[PDB]
């Protein structure tokens, strides 16, 4: 059968059998990929599910992202989306790539998730992927501000500082770090401690305290601390 | 179009094989023929069944 | 045991059977033995046991075999196993005429008769039966063999022959994945069109073309009359090969011997194979071909072979096959991650398809063997009997060099190769492993002939080309690193080599034994913190060149040295880096030769300091690099090509002299957060690709493009730009998007030029007061998506020239007022009016609409011609009060939502008939719902305070009946909510599961046993959500369900597994019910458990459940 | 592979394997990174091929010299006195009581000498002119 005919009848049985969280897990990047391998099945695809029983959507996206979403794990199709981007940016693959997941998020905005719900669903389990480009910048659309979106990570941690730099220290050592964006959330910690004006010292303790055992991750080092104590120290006084 | 075997030969065990069999058999080998021969059928098969598949 | 042999022992256990005996023994024959005080006048219960369980038997036939009533009983059974079973028997007529057994005469015939006297009748005439049967089979005439040694001798070896054949293949079973390749290749076969359809397999050396040969030989061959294989024809193959004649003919000598099996003869002409083939079905299979010789000698012609018949070569490079004009060919696919690491388990820890004890070194290992087969079985049989941190050791080993084993293969395909080929081949190993094939024709040349050479490349398997870009196998990659340093390329006769080592550079480039001129390619990968920059201060003062650097720069600190050293080089060809860590480039750089330029992270600040001249430069990306305020003067740039400012975010202003890049095609400014204009581009520009996705500062625009070809034109944010560039012809608009590209006007009139833009948004584009007149104008625009396009007050007439739109999204365009009315659109699917306010009369465009929503409109009016229009999917109109005078709109609506107040309880609705769905949003002063009609399947009261009573029974179809905040309801009408039959959800405002659900709990578990003997059983579910921070907003939910019992472990089916809504509200204090069937009959054990998928936003709190 | 034996922290290769490994090193280059290397084993037949003056002496960064035979100097052509070399490795056993003053300008003329053994030195100071930043 045609490409169309065989990935309908894929997504169907996927969606019918309910199988394992993992076997789902790891199939919803196969379909991915299938989707994206050439430009002129999203929108086909996006044409016949809107065209079938069921909900209205505004947009053929909104009718193939509702079906995908449906079907496998939605915490599974946030995966998906991480582990499926192309490199070149103007090629044909990330066009198609795109709109995938502007779709998703747009989907999830109408359903009303919030900050904490997206990033629950992005989780992987270690701390620095959220500080990753291929899932921060996803999580920015989904929540429409950064400063958000350093909220809704920064209150995943428990609010906990310590753990918080730990991830973003941790994402100043990748390959394709963007600093100016990584910054921006190293710098956003300080503003919120600088409205609460506190005192330098303080402000280390207040660091050092999440320091001890009081809760998984990796913690920071008292060498870093002085410099993140020297970092705000004069920019807020 | 597919047969197993050029030719298949018949004739008298008592009379022809040591004889004259023998000198034909030995002629088709130098003009390039693959004749049946009885003398090769597997050993612990059905000599009735196997030699009638041999002639179709 | 191995073999039964049946004899009669006063005749032959002394004579003969002794010399059997003897021979099987030295034979490693271990017949069954038996013995005299052994046998009773019957056989035995284990007698028959023995024979069956023999696989193979042996009778042996002397004068009086037949007077024994317990030797014609073991030849009867073993005639018996024969039939039935697969035994094979094997017959000895030791001076007994085959004849005088078939007849029962002769002294056999009279024993026989003296031994049949009293035995009832069907004793005999199995007797007789077996007798001839036996007589039948050919065995071993004693009287024929001159020498009785030589005939047991070959009795002895034929049994052995026919002993280490039972099995077939059962040992190497343990070979990962071949069904996907028997799969891929079966249609290839298509053995049913009974051709002589040649068939090739082709791939890099190492994935399988000789085991996937040999298991397709293995489990087809016996299907055909007359098969063989060949295998390494290319290593058994003369290499000067002085006489390509007399190769040919041996060549075919070995494939007709091992053909016909007819023992090695010798072979007149060439010919003879199709004198002898053209008549049989023949499977044969040709491995490892190199060349056409081959091809000439074993199959030159179709009709070379018998009417239906296959043959399959495997070869490695696909010119071979299309000179022959082969054309099915299967191109051999790497395994999956998951199988490769089976195969590396398999392996590496002794059949063990898991790993053992630790899973982790074995991932590295994996990874580092990439996916070769051959990779992954060397790196594992390396591997396979250490301990753990024996591998530690060894990894580091294994992983700067490939073993001698892999090495070896490689090197030998590697070989076959002309010069420039292997130079290409370093070339791509060493610098451009992907890079887009363009770019290295336009920086290779003016060497190599980079076109044939990737030709012949990729038609060797050597190298792959995945969409514009090439890619080499890691594995292969890293055998070209190898050669790098012990070979040299050469253009004309200049000595080159590419220096390719992390950090392990530096020693040479501290040395004496030096040329400045050696070295033209740089790949330096520096992701680790240096010690210290181990370059001396001497080679500092050197002036040697480099036509391609190419440095992966990955940590904030940064190399000086490094820098001064590579910019004394005066041409450089094609500069790379990342994260180049410095304030700008240093003066000293000539960049007069400069083709390619590209640093994708760098803290670049008006580089250049002044103008320089750019003649032949094609390529410049200077993404992602965040600080970065200028650019220098473009003049004198006229050969560039493209130029990706990817996410620039400070680049306040562009340079005036864009002007004069004649020959840009593509302009990428994606987000470069920083721009306020963006200046003229020229007259020739002809800019293929411009992109501008979010320039939230960009304010203006050029007056024009000349767009002769632009694929893509992309604002999507672009929050302020008053005014749009005109188009000229725009005969190839691919794409065309402005989504939220609020604070427009107009539109440019040429718009309606693009001939082929199918799809075409405008979703969020306030402020903009009224199409272009030339929309009309396109063709092929199928999809038109406008959405809170506020003070769009107007749609031009001209739409009915489109006639080809299936859908028109129009959505909150809350001053739009009119629409075009004389029109007919051949193909209209949808038509989405949803909130236009200010609408104000129905939209009546005479056509073949199937989703009309008009909810939130102000019409109040359904015209008479809509019976014109048959078939409506779903017609969807928000209730006013005026629709009862209007009997043609009832019968064919579908959805109806009351409005924020409406007193009244419209019974109207029971004779309005398709109600697929009635929505109430809020109406808090509404005293109950109407009586439901006969078609009702969705009830939705979002917000809501009395509903006390639901007058109607309702049992339409699956419906749901979801409530999600209305709490004055009667008792009886909460009962019929919770006791309606449906097969979806139904919620209810409730703090608590009710009582009517027994069987309560709180991957939590519902435990109940069930009073009943043998039925399928039905229950009701009820179920709560634990106290979260549930959205008012939120809107999806799915559960699934498991149940099992205790007793047994019986996963037991459940026909609705799972339950899903994507428009259920998700609350905390609400009760959830739906029903399941059960059908297995494990009586007293039922256990259930439901989970919520996106536990992440819902999880099932308490829970309890009910049968009927 | 038991081409080698390791008995208390010293390795030990036999003498027979030993002296085979001695005549390859003549006919066998030794490749590091992109350079390559020869050593020079001889007890003194090889230091003629210091006064080749022909070859790039650069591939030579191992010597093992025995000069148990006599107290006469070696002899070296005065060209190969001028050529430095880079000798990371030493190995001189000069059992005798002569003291070599073309092999001291030879050898302590090396930029850069990894390690240094010498057995009956026969002098009285290491020359001035010996650079010792890289000796371990
Ligand atoms: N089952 C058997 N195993 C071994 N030899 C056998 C068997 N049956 C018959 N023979 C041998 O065959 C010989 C008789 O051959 P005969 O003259 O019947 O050949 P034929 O029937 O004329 O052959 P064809 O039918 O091929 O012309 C006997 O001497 C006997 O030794
Ligand atoms: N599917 C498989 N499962 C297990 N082992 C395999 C599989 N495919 C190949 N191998 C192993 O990898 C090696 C690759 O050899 P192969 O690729 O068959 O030679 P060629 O490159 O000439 O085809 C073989 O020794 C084989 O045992």
């Amino acid at each position: 059968p045609s490409a169309v005919e065989a990935l309908i009848e894929t997504i169907d049985r996927h969606g019918r059998v309910s199988l394992n969280d993992e076997a789902k897990m790891k199939k919803v990047v196969r379909t991915w990929k299938k989707l994206i391998e050439r430009d002129d099945l999203i929108g086909e695809i996006g044409k016949h599910y809107f065209e079938a029983p069921g909900p209205l959507h505004d947009t053929y996206d909104e009718a193939l992202a509702t079906r995908l979403v449906t079907t496998y794990s939605d915490r599974g199709v946030a995966r998906a989306i991480l582990h499926t981007r192309p490199s070149d940016p103007l090629s044909k693959k990330a066009g198609q790539a795109h709109r995938l997941e502007e779709a998703v998020a747009s989907l999830w905005k109408g359903r009303g998730y919030t900050s904490d719900n997206v990033v629950s669903s992005i989780a992987t389990g270690h701390d620095v992927d959220f500080f990753a480009p291929t899932a921060f910048t996803f999580l920015v659309k989904c929540v429409e501000s950064e400063d958000d979106a350093n909220n809704a990570i920064f209150e995943y941690f428990g609010s906990n500082p310590s753990r918080y730099f730990s991830a973003v220290l941790h994402a100043m050592e990748k390959p394709d770090a963007d600093s100016r964006v990584l910054e921006s959330s190293k710098k956003w910690m300080f503003q919120c401690y600088a409205q609460k004006q506190f005192p330098t010292p303080v402000f280390e303790r207040t660091l050092a305290a999440y320091q001890s055992e009081d809760y998984h991750y990796e913690k920071l080092s008292l060498s870093q601390i002085e410099e993140l104590v020297e970092e705000y120290s004069r920019i807020y006084s | 179009r597919i047969w197993k075997h050029q030719v298949f030969p018949s004739f008298h065990g008592a009379d022809v094989r040591k004889t004259i069999l023998s000198h034909i058999l030995e002629s088709f080998r130098r003009k390039g023929i693959d004749p049946f021969i009885d003398n090769n059928i597997e050993r612990s098969k059905s000599i009735g069944h196997e030699l009638k598949e041999a002639i179709k | 045991h191995q073999v039964f042999p049946s004899f009669h022992g006063a005749d032959v256990r002394k004579t003969i059977l002794s010399h059997i005996l003897e021979s099987f023994r030295r034979k490693g024959i271990d017949p069954f033995i038996d013995n005299n005080i052994e046998r009773s006048k019957s056989i035995g219960h284990e007698l028959k046991e023995a024979i069956k369980g023999s696989k193979i038997a042996i009778v042996l036939l002397s004068k009086n075999y037949a007077s024994s009533s317990w030797c014609l009983d073991e030849l009867a059974e073993i005639m018996k196993c024969r039939e039935l079973l697969g035994q094979i028997v094997m017959t000895i007529f030791y001076e007994v005429d085959p004849t005088d057994i078939k007849k029962q005469t002769g002294e056999f015939g009279k024993a026989f008769t003296k031994t049949c006297k009293g035995k009832t009748k069907e004793y005999v005439e199995r007797w007789r039966k077996a007798l001839e049967d036996v007589a039948t089979i050919a065995g071993y005439h004693s009287h024929k063999w001159r020498n009785e040694a030589d005939m047991i001798e070959k009795i002895a070896t034929d049994v052995s022959n026919m002993l280490n054949s039972f099995k077939p293949s059962r040992d190497f079973n343990g070979l990962v994945g071949m069904r996907a390749h028997m799969d891929m290749l079966e249609q290839l076969l298509r053995l049913v069109l009974d051709e002589v359809r040649m068939i090739g397999i082709w791939g890099p050396p190492g994935i399988g073309k000789t085991t996937i040969a040999r298991f397709l030989f293995n489990q087809v061959s016996d299907r055909f009359q007359l098969s063989a294989i060949m295998v390494n024809i290319k290593g058994c193959y003369p290499r000067p090969c002085f006489d390509e004649y007399s190769a040919q003919l041996q060549l075919q000598n070995q494939m007709l011997s091992q053909m016909i099996n007819h023992k090695d003869i010798m072979i007149s002409h060439l010919g003879v194979a199709q004198e002898r083939l053209r008549d049989k079905k023949v499977f044969l299979v040709l491995d490892e071909v190199d060349q056409l010789g081959q091809l000439d000698a074993l199959a030159k012609e179709t009709r070379w072979f018998g009417p239906g018949s296959r043959i399959i070569i495997t070869t490695e490079d696909l010119g071979v096959l299309k000179a022959h004009g082969i054309n099915h060919v299967y191109k051999v696919g790497y395994p999956s991650n998951d199988e490769a690491f089976q195969i590396f388990c398999m392996n590496a820890f002794g059949q063990k398809q898991p790993h053992e004890g630790f899973d982790e070194i074995a991932r590295e290992v994996m990874a580092l063997a990439g996916e070769l087969p051959l990779g992954l079985k060397v790196l594992g049989s390396a591997l396979r009997g250490k301990s753990k941190p024996e591998w530690e050791r060894t990894l580091p080993r294994l992983k700067t060099s490939l073993d001698g084993k892999i090495g070896s293969i490689i090197q030998f395909s590697y070989d076959a190769l002309c010069d420039e080929d292997k130079y290409l081949f370093l070339y791509i190993a060493c610098l451009f492993n992907k890079e887009s094939t363009t770019k290295v024709e336009g920086l290779l040349g003016k060497f190599l002939d980079v076109r044939q050479g990737l030709h012949i490349l990729a038609q060797k398997s050597l190298i792959s080309i995945e969409d514009g870009n090439i890619y080499m196998h890691t594995l292969l990659e890293q055998f070209g690193r190898e050669t790098s340093r012990k070979q040299f390329i050469h253009h004309g006769y200049t000595k080159h080599q590419l220096l390719v080592g992390e950090r392990d550079i530096c020693e040479v480039l501290n040395d004496d034994t030096i040329d400045s001129r050696r070295f033209i390619g740089i790949n330096l990968d520096l992701y680790k913190n240096v010690e210290e920059l181990n370059i001396s201060e001497k080679a500092l003062e050197r002036i040697h060149d480099f036509q391609f650097v190419r440095i992966n720069g990955k940590n904030h600190a940064l190399h000086e040295r490094l820098q001064g050293l590579i910019y004394q080089s005066p041409q450089i060809r094609s500069l790379h880096w990342k994260c180049y860590q410095n304030i700008c480039l240093p003066s000293t750089f000539n960049s007069e030769f400069l083709v390619e330029l590209d640093m994708s992270f760098s803290k670049l600040q008006k580089l250049w300091e002044g103008t320089k001249q750019l003649r032949n430069l094609k390529w410049m990306d200077l993404s992602y690099s965040s600080y970065l305020k200028e650019l220098p003067n473009l003049s004198t740039a006229t050969n560039l090509e493209e130029l990706k400012l990817r996410n620039c975010s400070s680049l306040v202003e562009l340079p005036s002299s864009i002007e004069k890049l004649t020959s840009l095609q593509i302009l990428d400014l994606h987000r470069c957060s920083s721009l306020v204009e963006l200046p003229s581009f020229g007259n020739a520009t002809k800019l293929e690709i411009l992109n501008l996705e979010n320039c939230s500062s960009l304010v203006k625009l050029p007056p024009s493009i000349n767009a002769n070809n632009l694929q893509e034109l992309s604002l999507t944010n672009c929050s302020r730009v008053v005014e749009l560039p005109a188009i000229e012809n725009a005969t190839n608009l691919w794409k065309l998007n402005l989504l939220n590209c609020s604070s427009l006007i107009e539109l440019p009139l040429s718009i309606g030029t693009a001939t082929n833009l199918k799809h075409l948004d405008f979703r969020g584009c306030s402020s903009l007061v009224k199409l272009p007149s030339s929309i009309g104008d396109m063709t092929n625009l199928e999809v038109f998506y406008l959405s809170n396009c506020s003070n769009l007050v107007e749609l031009p007439s001209s739409i009915g020239n489109l006639r080809k739109l299936t859908l028109l999204l129009m959505r909150g365009c809350s001053k739009l007022e009119t629409l075009p009315t004389n029109i007919n659109l051949k193909s209209l699917h949808t038509l989405n009016l949803i909130d236009c306010s200010r609408l104000k009369s129905f939209p009546e465009i005479s056509t073949h609409i199937k989703y009309l929503r008009l909810i939130g409109t102000a019409i109040k009016e359904v015209p008479l011609s809509i019976m014109s229009w048959s078939p409506l999917a779903h017609f969807q109109i928000s209730y006013f009060e005026s629709l009862k005078e209007f009997p043609h709109a009832l019968d064919i609506i579908t959805e109806l939502q009351l409005s924020k107040d409406i007193q009244e309880v419209p019974p109207w609705v029971k004779r309005m008939s398709r109600l697929r769905a009635l929505r109430l949003n809020n109406c808090n002063n509404l005293v109950s719902l109407p009586q439901l009609p006969d078609s009702l399947a969705y009830l939705y009261a979002d917000n809501c305070k009395s509903l006390e009573r639901l007058d109607c029974c309702f049992n339409n179809p699956e419906i749901r009946l979801y409530f999600p905040k209305c709490f004055k309801l009667n008792q009886e009408a909460r009962d019929l909510i919770m006791h309606t039959s449906t097969r979806n959800f139904a919620m209810l405002p409730g703090t608590q599961v009710p009582a009517c659900f027994n069987h309560r709990a709180t991957s939590l578990k519902i435990k109940l046993k069930e009073s009943p003997l043998p039925t399928t059983l039905t229950f009701k579910a009820c179920i709560m959500l634990v106290n979260e921070e549930m959205s008012y907003d939120l809107k999806s939910m799915s559960v699934d369900i498991v149940i099992r019992d205790e007793q047994n472990d019986l996963k037991v089916q459940c026909t609705p597994s799972y339950h899903q809504c994507t428009e259920i509200y998700v609350l905390t204090e609400h009760i959830y019910t739906f029903e399941l069937e059960v059908e297995e009959v494990t009586s007293t054990e039922l256990v259930f458990e439901f989970t919520s998928v996106n536990e992440s936003i819902c999880k099932i709190g308490e829970c309890g459940i009910l049968q009927r």
